DNA sequence: CGACAATGTGTGATGTACGTAGAAT
DNA sequence: GATTCTACGTACATCACACATTGTC
């Protein structure tokens, strides 16, 4: 029922990567679960359409690419593939994208404090 | 540690593929470095939202308004009954 | 407005589900 | 090159609870 997928917590590191970050709620990473699930279905759904238009039974990475330059949706991935606002804030996610730490950084450290004097059995609370 | 786990985003592409389908090696590093990507993506919207609103915490609506104003528009409705809990 | 109250989320250590790395088919 | 299969070896999920967060007053 709710025994996800994906692991949240790892949806949650790729979160904190961005500075700008600071709480995150319990509902975002169950959200993005689902989200991604979609998001991976529509885009191996339009590839397939390109394999398909070459008699192929093997996903490969030229039909990904070739999805993702045919729909605008995807714009942000042509950095990625190879190969008025909305457009604008696509550049201001490849620049926030060169700005990412995956370092452990503490940002409530009475919290760190706090579960460093809990007690803990187990290692658990 | 960057992306998602690989064996879960290919179980996935699986579950959108018939049975007699394949799927190539790099199709799948492909794939869970766009999900990664299109993670943090509208992660960065969302929190451009929320600096917006003078919010801190960040909710699953603002998740869904950032979707929204990316585009993926189609995706938000059923998302909106999963987050019934 | 900015204080009240109530709702809610960051933080480490560890067992153990689960993803990973290779050969073999 | 791409799937199954087995056994490691890693990183996910889990815990309690003091105060940050929220929006409402």
């Amino acid at each position: 029922f709710k025994n996800h997928s994906l692991p949240l917590a790892r949806i949650k590191k790729i979160m904190k990567a961005d500075e700008d970050v600071r709480m995150i709620s319990a509902e975002a990473p169950v959200v993005f679960a689902r989200a991604c699930e979609m998001f991976i279905l529509e885009l191996t759904l339009r590839s397939w359409n390109h394999t398909e238009e070459n008699k192929r039974r093997t996903l490969q990475k030229n039909d990904i690419a070739a999805a993702v330059t045919r729909t605008d949706i995807f714009d942000f991935l042509v950095d990625i593939v190879p190969r008025m606002d909305r457009e604008a804030r696509v550049l201001r996610y490849r620049e926030k994208r060169k700005t990412r730490k995956f370092e452990k950084t503490i940002r409530y450290a009475s919290r760190k404090a706090y579960a460093e004097i809990r007690p803990r059995v187990n290692g658990r609370f | 540690d960057r992306f998602l786990p690989i064996a879960n985003v290919s179980r996935i592409m699986k579950k959108a593929l018939p049975a007699n389908a394949k799927i190539s090696k790099d199709a799948k590093e492909t794939m869970q470095e766009c999900v990664s990507e299109f993670i943090s993506f509208v992660t960065g919207e969302a929190s451009d939202k929320c600096q917006k609103e003078k919010r801190k915490t960040i909710n699953g609506d603002d998740l869904l308004w950032a979707m929204t104003t990316l585009g993926f528009e189609d995706y938000v409705e059923p998302l909106k009954v999963y987050l019934q809990r």
